[PDB]
This record gives C-alpha cells, structure tokens and sequence, in this order.
C-alpha cells in the first residue's frame, strides 16, 4: 500500500517522542565494593571478571604449555601454586601448575 | 532523589535468611484450587467426570453493607490460597495486618443477603457444600494468547 | 554515488623539507640562556642591609673577568653604551611589558620581550584577565652580570645582562568567567627576580629586549591558589596490581 | 501456544540443538568453566547436572559408558570424567554447577552472557555476589530479635 | 530569667555564629594540606585541601558523586570524623559507608544522630508553659532494638501518659524534620562557652562538666542542625535525609530519688538499608520493650 | 558547514565586582562527524538531559546503544577540559544543561533492488553537542496539584471582563 498524504512533523514528533519509545532509566546501578567501579546488582562486575578471566587465560596457557598434545587429558586432579609456594601433602598426587607471579589478594590458598 | 530499587532479600545475610523464613436468600461462596480430573461411576452403569476442587485456605475478609455496595444484597469479601508476605503491596499487608491473617492470592466479592452475613476473619471448609447440589464455577480460562 | 570526504588534517615533518629551505630561518634571538647566575643563599638577609649589598654587588661587578670582557665587547660593537644608566631602562622595560600584558596589547610586547619570552607570558594568561600594578621598589635594581658569545657561522653577538630586582607588586588573575582565581588586588607583596635581558649587537636597530626569568633555588614558595586541586593516582589496567612506595 | 514446553528452540533444529549443547558440554567438561549466551548455558545446566549423575553410576555401567561416549565427543574426557569429576562429587545431591550472569559482550551484538562452572575447579574464584556482614545495621537489629527469641525459649 | 523560646534559640544561634566566626578568624591564611587516599578502591590519590576550610565532603566531590552519596564517615588515621567537619593537618583519609565489613562506627554515628533527632522533636513538640529538660543521649549499642533519649519534664505533667496518637504525632513531625534538608555541623567548644550555651538546663551543665572532666583541654563537641544545638561526643552522619524510616516506638518511666526521667525509644532505618514492611513491624514490636544500658 | 560551538568557549566575560554572586562555569563541547544516526543519537541525548555527570556516565555505561560509548567519551573529555582548562574544582559537581544532536554531511550511495531499479542510499553522519554547567542539577518540576489548578482557574474566572460592553 502507498501513503495517501505526507505525515507532518507534529504527528512525527508525537510518534517519536512518546515515552514507550524513549530509553528507560536503570535504577540497579551500584558501585563494586572491591574495585569501586560500576556494576548492576544482578550482574557480576566487569572489571573483576576481567581480572579473573585474564588470570584464567594465563593459567590455561601455561598448562597447555606443559602438555604437548590436544588429545591428552589429566587422569588426576590439578592444583595451582605461585612463586614461593610448595605443594602440600594433601595436594600431592595431583598435577602441579607453577606460576612466576605472586599469589593474588582475591585468590586464596585452599 | 534517585533512590535505587530494593527487595526483601537484598540486605539480608545467610545467617538471617532462615531466621526471617522461620426463601430467596443466597449463601457465601468459596475459593478453591482446581487439582485435576477423575472418572466416577453411577449405580445405573454410566460414567461421569469429576473435577477436583481443593479448598486450602478460605477466610472471609471484610463485609460491605447493602446500602454501600449495590442496594439489594450485601457484599462479602473472600480470599484464596496463602502467599508470601514479601511480594505483596504495602497497603495490602497493612490491611491484612489489621485483619490478622497472612496474605492471600486472589480476592473475590460475593453477593450475599443480609440474613447470611458472616463475621469477618472466619474460615470456611468444603463441607459448606453438601453432596448433591448445583454450583456455578467462575475462573480465568486457559489463555491462548493472540 | 561515487563521492568521498576530504580534508583530513595531519602534521607530518620530515628531514628533507626542513633541509631544503632556500632561505634559512633567521633567529633574532638565541634559544637557551648561556650561563645561569648562582646567587649567594643569604640574599633574603643582605637585601635588608644598605651598604653591604650595594658594595658587594659592585665588587662582583668590578672583579669579574669574563663579564668585563663581554662589556668591553659590547662597547666595541656599539658605542655610547653605559652600565650605570642601564638598570633604569631595564626597570622601565619591566614596567611597560607588564603594563602591556595588563592591557593585552601584543604588538608593544613584541617590541619589548623576545621570542623565547613571549609564549611563557602569553600562553596561559591570554584566556584570562589580569590587572597588574607597580607601587614601589624597596631596592634599586642591580646589574648582576653580562655575558656574550660570538656565533662564528654568521658572526652574531648576543649580549645578555642578568639584572636582579627587588620589586613590590600587586598581582591579580581573574577567571574568564570573572571570578577571582589567584591573588588579591590590594596586597603589596614583595618579590625578587633575576631577569636576563638581551640585545643583538650586529643588528643596526637592535632593541634592548627581555630574554629570560630566573628564580633563586631557595626562593620562598608562591602564594597558594584559591581553587582546590586533586592529583589523581595511576590509572590501573586489570592485570596490574597496585604497589605503594614508601 | 507454548504451554508445558521446557526445551527452547536453538540452532537449525532438534539435532542441531543437541549438537550445539553437546559441544558446550564437551567444552565445560574439558575446561571446567566456560562462558556463552545465557539461554544456551541455561539449557546446558541440566545436561551438566545429569552428566555427573550418569558418571556416578560407575565405570562398568554400559549405559553410562555409551552416554558419555556420545556426549563427550573428545575421547580423552571420558576417563577424565570417570576418574576426576565423579569421585570429586560424592556428598552433595544436586549442587554440581554454578551459573552466573556475565555482562554483555563487547561485540556489536550486545548479547546476554552467562558463565557456567563446576564446584571445586582449579581456577581463581569468580566475583560472587557477597551478602552483607552480620555487623551491618539491619543484620544486628535482626540478631537482637534472634537473641530475644532464644531467651524466650 | 525571662526568655521566650524564640529568643533563647536566637541566643544560642547568635553565640554559635560568634564562636564559629572566632574559629574562622583564628585561621588567617589558606594553607595547603596534603591528604593521601588510603581507600581500597582508589589508592594513591593525592588531595590538596585548604586548612580549616575544606571538608571530607569537598574531598569526595573531587572523586565522584558516588562517594558523596555513599560515604557517611571518614577515618583520618585511626579516628573517625564527620563528613562536614573541616580538616586540620596533612594526613591520610578513608571513607566508610554502611556497606563495609566493619560498619560499627557508622552504625554508632547514625544511632547518636537519631538520638539527637528525637531530642529535637521532643524539645519543640511541647507547650511553652511546661518545661522540657533534655538530659543526654545514653549510648546503648545497636543490638538493642531502639535508640533512647532521656527527658526531664514538668512536675504537673507526671500523671498522664502519651498515647498512640501522640507517638504518631512525634513520628509525623520527625518525618517533617527529615523532609527538609539540613546539614550536620560540628564545632569544638570550650567548656565555659558550652555552659553559657546551655544556660538553664542543669542536667546539660552537669553533662558538660562530666565530659570536660575526661579531657585535659576542657573541650566538648557541639553539633548543630537547623536551629537546634545539642551536645554529643564523637561523630555523626552528614545529612538529615539519610533517614528513610523513622518511628518513635515507646516511652518509659525511670525514677531516681532526685528526678523522674522519661526514656523515649524509637527505631529508624536508612535509605541505604531500608527493610520490608513485615521486617519493620517485627523490629518495631521488639523496640517497644525496655532498654537499660548506661555503663 | 558551521562551527560556532567550538568558538563559544573563547568568550571572556568582564571581572565581577566583590559582593556579586559567584558566576557558575559554562563548558561547551562538541564532536563532529559521528557515524551514528541523528534520531538514534537524539534519543541518547534526550536520556541524559538535566542529570549530573556521574549518573549520566552511569546510565551511558550500561546503555546498549553504539552512541552511548561516544557520548561517554565526549562527557569524560568535556569533564577533563573543565577540570584543567577552566577553574572547576569539584569535578563531580557538574550537570548536563543542554545536550542535542544535529545532522552532519551525508554521503549518497546506490541501494540495488531488482528489475533494473535502484534507490539512493544515504550514509548518515551526525554531530553531538553538550553543555556542562558547574553547580547542582536543577530540581525536576513536579506536576501541578489540585490546589494549584483551582488557583489558576479561579484566577481565570476573576480575569473575566464583560465583552463588547459600552
Ligand atoms: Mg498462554
Ligand atoms: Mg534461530
Ligand atoms: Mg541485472
Ligand atoms: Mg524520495
Ligand atoms: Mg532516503
Ligand atoms: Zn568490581
């Protein structure tokens, strides 16, 4: 179908400035207690998850460095230690992931 | 003041969440829960189908007089099954706090003659209906959308 | 349909066009100051004594060898030059340059101060409004020292006279929105400067110009600003942890 | 009408949906923590929960062996499951996995993201939403009520 | 003496502005003090404040409005200060909200703030023909259900007991006090000046004597919001509008051989930590009971 | 083209006499030739009108539009301009007084349809303008109460005169 008359700018303003087509405000914005950045209340902090993701990428790269095959997987459990740490007696019998940087404040020993 | 939104489970800690968790007259009708369907058989051999309506929590809530509601018959307010305190509205919890009962799901109005009035806050049971009678059933049907 | 945008402005400097100038750039004044005068550290206490400081400045005037050689070079290049009448001209050039800075007239300031001096006194202050007044001079100015160097590429001689002045000034800097920013108008604050002046000697016109401004290393700090200032810390990428030095 | 439907439409059909969720489950078993779209991870959570229950049935169970053979498409992960994941999950009944909502992707799609992981993995912990401490005002005021209730019994 | 309630408030207001102008004239020049930020979120930030003019609220305005809305107390070294109390020396600063793992000082400051607020309600909610003598704000910790203020009332008033309508009237003009926005101001006042401020109220003069006995410099802390001047040791909250829910729960009698005091007890909850209606009613049911802790 | 928003920052007012109220700062900033669309840009400009700069950046952080990042960068650089080049202490004490979007220079292309036909395809470029004023944000106007409506309508009746009278 073809339009019969040109829509005027008054009707166009009424259509395009109507509150259902406007961007609604978000009231769930909160400050992160750890880093002081911004996050939503039901969503993890992007800054903290970027830290966790980069450390996870470093761990995964260094454990892929130790194993030279794509089809070889560990039979036993994996533990990770940083510089200046030794494997515990309960951690023996598990494969060892050594990293040169110091252990983070957020990451515990366990 | 750009006040942020809040709920009941925001500021509560794990030690306190289970602490918080711990001839021409007409009769009064009921609010029940449709459980399911069953077969039934009669002594002449025929088979009918019965729908199961379970009353769980039925209480009369408030009484509206004859001259203030319709001018012919008074109004009795009946609530349904019991729901949570935290997801209802402030005025609803205030009026149920004055009434004395936990929050109900659905609230309905019954047209009742003045000789059948019931004092508010009174529970009701399925023995309100006797075996062998005819009833009218009102509900929101199965919504099939657009 | 086939049409594209133009005018993407960029500044690209290369060695070849800067070498291929048919006419070299002529600098009317040199860039750096040749030697920085180191004053005795008790000059805040000798300045309150009349006969000690004047005679001691005169003794450093008359006992220096290279300074007197440069002064002899200045009289030999240009006659009718006097050391004694020079501090009056230096004080008048200082007063007129600061008054032209008050009036925001740039052509008279081009005649007075030099190319190295001009952006340092224009760059931050031009978007602001200032009112400067000269009220007193507690001590008459001292010609501290005179230097020259002969650039043999063209035979150019630049005569620099470092002059010390103890000056009473009333300085106010106003914001472009009109509000007061730096200092009051009615306070006669005592200040000391070691201003180096310069004159090109080969130039037949060769106006006496203000070259540089020297503050003593032990000088008192300037008056505090009215506006409150935050210095933020280092911006941190996520896989870098903060370290606190001691 | 979508009444009583628990499986959402994904991929190019039911077979493509099963194959994509198989790929996601293989990646989750191999790496113990993966991020994807919210709906795919939400569908993946039930498969990852029942895969641990099938691994609990033992190495000698033929039905579980063929289930793991089909679902774990990389063949090294079946000994990895039966000798890592099943012995590690013994006590708890259904608390195998964690699902969290990641913020939107920095690509132009702005899709809604979720991360899925197993308990006890050898990875740095995610920034979990921590509750308020018990020294907070409302918690202390409610501990006062708890103390008066304990004093009333 | 013959002093109307308008003229007496005018008298403490005039003397407070005089003493404030004396402290303003005590600092002739603006001096730059270097404050380090030792907060966990933003370390290494260097602030350059004015001596005895700039406040930690003005410090937080340099960072963000998030710190201005959330921050309630400020630790300079190991001692908490008010958010509007001016800084004195070059130091290090940290901010505490309700949200932090150790919010105890903030909870105490909020608690004493509501005690002073209820004092403001009571000392203006009665007739001029009777006399209202405010005693003090006894510090019971947050584990109790209600904050309490001790009031000495008239000798002919001791018979009747205030009812639910009176308590909701106290709640109503308390919320009217919340609705208008008044900052909290803190000033260090010499003991004889505090005696001149408090004038007739002998319990207040005794409280100033007791608090100045513990300090060798004979100083006390005076806090002012709106037009009421009240004494409280330690810090308070910055703003009036931090309170969301306020209620004057219950009153109680306490008799000594020399005096009969009324203990006014109430419950409040902030904008940050507002609770559900049911939780608020349970806490209000708790707060009706007696609270007895002085030492 | 026209460039006046950049020129508006060069206006120097005369100094204020003592005793006068302190004049608030006004910071004019703009960014030209943004790839985003004019009306879609206008929606984001309408979102942040009258809000303070911190909550404006808070909303534009989590807005999913492409121009949200552009206005976020513009607001940060405008705040940076305000904190150094102007004498604005309390960098969080700014609000967005005026934010609007104009249209830039458009490029024409051919959009092919079929049956040998074609349509002209308009490459859309837009400008963004922002004005930051030092001071607290103005309070949002409440709707008129029934007392206010009664006051105006009784005043309207009291302003009645007898028409075509003498
Ligand atoms: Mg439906
Ligand atoms: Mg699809
Ligand atoms: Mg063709
Ligand atoms: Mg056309
Ligand atoms: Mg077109
Ligand atoms: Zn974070």
């Amino acid at each position: 179908a073809a339009p019969k008359n040109r829509r005027s700018i008054e009707v166009n303003r009424c259509r395009r400035r109507n509150p259902q087509k406007l961007i609604k405000v978000k009231n769930n914005i909160d400050v992160c207690p750890e880093c002081g950045h911004l996050k939503q209340k039901h969503i993890l902090c992007g800054y903290c998850y970027e830290k966790v993701r980069k450390e996870t990428a470093e761990i995964r790269r260094q454990m892929g460095k130790q194993e030279g095959g794509p089809f070889r997987a560990p039979t036993t459990e994996t533990v990770v230690l940083y510089s200046g740490e030794t494997p515990s007696e309960q951690d023996q019998g598990k494969r060892i992931i050594e990293r040169e940087r110091k252990r983070p404040s957020w990451f515990t020993q366990n | 003041h750009g006040k942020s939104v809040t709920w009941w489970d925001e500021h509560l800690s794990e030690e306190n969440v289970p602490f918080v968790k711990q001839p021409g007259s007409s009769r009064v009708g009921l609010i029940a829960l449709k459980l399911g369907m069953m077969p039934l058989w009669t002594k002449d051999g025929q088979k009918h189908v019965v729908t199961l309506l379970q009353v769980q929590d039925c209480h009369v809530l408030k009484y509206t007089p004859k001259e203030n509601h319709n001018g012919r018959m008074a109004a009795l307010t009946v609530g349904g099954k019991t729901v949570s305190h935290f997801h209802k509205s402030a005025s609803i919890l205030e009026f149920y706090q004055e009434l004395g009962l936990p929050p109900k799901q659905k609230v309905k109005i019954f047209n009742v003659t003045e000789n059948a009035v019931i004092k508010p806050g009174t529970p009701l049971y399925a023995a309100h209906f006797r075996p062998g009678q005819y009833v009218d059933v009102t509900a929101k049907t199965i919504g099939k959308g657009f | 349909s086939e049409k594209e945008f133009v005018e993407h402005a960029r500044k690209a400097g290369l060695v070849i066009p800067h070498e291929r100038l048919e006419r070299p750039i002529h600098l009317a004044c040199t860039a750096g100051i040749f030697d920085a005068y180191v004053p005795p550290e008790g000059d805040a206490r000798i300045s309150s004594l009349s006969k000690e400081g004047l005679a001691q400045r005169a003794e450093r005037l008359k006992k220096n060898v290279a300074s007197q050689l440069s002064i002899r070079k200045i009289r030999e290049s240009d006659p009718n030059f006097k050391i004694k009448d020079f501090p009056e001209k230096a004080k008048d050039i200082f007063i007129e340059a600061h008054l032209c800075l008050n009036n925001s007239d740039h052509d008279r300031l081009h005649t007075l101060v030099t190319e190295n001096c001009f952006p340092d006194m224009v760059w931050d202050i031009r978007y602001k409004t200032v009112r400067w007044s000269f009220v007193e001079s507690l001590e008459p100015p001292q010609v501290v020292q005179v230097r020259c160097s002969s650039l043999m590429n063209q035979g150019n001689i630049y005569g620099q006279v470092t002059v010390r002045m103890h000056t009473r000034q009333t300085l106010a800097i106003y914001d472009r929105f009109g509000r007061l920013m730096y200092g009051q108008e009615d306070v006669p604050r005592d200040v000391l400067e070691y201003v180096v002046f310069e004159k090109h000697l080969v130039d037949p016109y060769g106006s006496w110009r203000m070259h540089g401004k020297i503050i003593p290393p032990w000088a008192p700090p300037k008056q505090p600003i009215l506006k409150t200032v935050m210095i933020p810390g280092p911006q941190l990428k996520p896989w870098e942890e903060f370290e606190e030095p001691q | 009408i979508s009444h009583g439907r628990v499986f959402r439409r994904l991929g190019l059909g039911p077979e493509s949906r099963i194959h994509l969720l198989q790929n996601l489950l293989t990646g989750l078993v191999r790496h113990e923590r993966i991020e994807a779209s919210w709906a795919r991870v939400d569908e993946l959570r039930g498969y990852a929960e029942k895969l641990i229950d099938y691994g609990k049935l033992g190495d000698t169970n033929e039905r579980a062996m063929r289930m793991a053979d089909f679902w774990l498409t990389e063949k090294d992960l079946i000994p990895k499951l039966f000798q890592v994941l099943a012995p590690r999950f013994q006590g708890q009944n259904g608390g195998y996995t964690r699902m969290l909502q990641i913020p939107n992707r920095n690509e132009q799609d702005r899709a809604k993201m979720a991360v899925i992981e197993y308990k006890g993995n050898c990875l740095p912990p995610l920034p979990l939403p921590r509750r308020d401490s018990n020294l907070t005002l409302l918690n202390q005021l409610l501990q006062g009520l708890r103390q008066d209730q304990e004093a009333s019994s | 003496s013959q002093l109307s309630p308008t003229e007496l408030i005018e008298m403490q207001n005039d003397l407070f502005n005089k003493e404030k102008n004396r402290q303003l004239s005590l600092t002739p020049r603006t001096e730059k003090i270097e404050v380090k930020h030792v907060g966990k979120t933003d370390p290494g930030t260097v602030f350059v404040m004015n001596k005895n003019i700039s406040t930690p609220y003005s410090c937080a305005m340099h960072l963000s409005e998030w710190y201005c809305r959330k921050s309630i107390l400020a630790l300079v070294d190991g001692q908490p200060w008010d958010m509007y109390k001016p800084l004195t020396k070059s130091c290090e600063i940290k901010f505490l909200t309700f949200k932090d793992d150790d919010p105890g000082e903030v909870n105490k400051a909020y608690w004493r703030s509501c005690a002073m607020m209820m004092g403001c309600v009571i000392e203006r909610a009665f007739k001029d023909e009777y006399v209202v003598s405010l005693v003090r704000a006894p510090e019971v910790p947050v584990i109790a259900g209600a904050f309490c203020y001790d009031v000495v009332l008239d000798k002919r008033l001791d018979e009747w007991m205030p009812t639910k309508e009176n308590l909701h009237s106290f709640t109503k003009d308390a919320r009217a006090l919340i609705y208008k926005d008044l900052p909290f101001e803190t000033l260090e006042v010499e003991a004889k000046v505090a005696l001149e401020i408090f004038q007739h109220n002998k319990y207040k003069l005794d409280f100033i004597e007791e608090k100045a006995s513990q300090n060798p410099e004979r100083i006390v802390k005076l806090h002012r919001f709106g037009d009421f001047i009240d004494v409280s040791e330690g810090p308070l909250i910055p703003r009036t509008s931090i309170c969301f829910q306020y209620e004057v729960s219950a009153v109680h009698n306490l008799q000594t051989q020399s005096s009969l005091v009324r203990r006014f007890q109430g419950l409040s909850l902030p904008v940050h930590l507002r609770a559900h209606f049911t939780i608020w009613n349970k806490l209000l049911e708790r707060s009706r009971k007696m609270v007895t802790e002085d030492k | 083209i026209s460039r006046k928003w950049e020129k508006k920052n060069k206006i120097v007012y005369p100094p204020q006499l003592p005793g006068e109220p302190r004049r608030p700062a006004e910071i004019y900033h703009c960014r030209r030739q943004i790839k985003y669309s004019k009306d879609k840009m206008w929606y984001l400009a309408k979102l942040i009108r009258g809000m303070s700069i911190d909550q404006a950046l808070a909303q534009l952080e989590f807005s999913d539009k492409k121009g949200a990042q552009i206005i976020k960068e513009v607001l940060l650089e405008a705040q940076d301009m305000a904190v150094r080049d102007h004498n604005v202490e309390f960098r969080s004490n700014l609000y967005v007084a005026e934010s609007t979007s104009g249209r830039g220079q458009y490029l024409k292309r051919i959009r092919y349809h079929g049956r040998g036909r074609f349509g002209i395809m308009e490459k859309v470029f837009c400008h963004y303008f922002v004005k930051l004023v030092e001071g607290p944000p103005p309070p949002r106007e409440a709707p008129k109460t029934a007392v206010a409506h009664a006051r105006e309508y009784i005043q309207e009746l009291r302003n009645r005169t007898i028409t075509h009278a003498l």
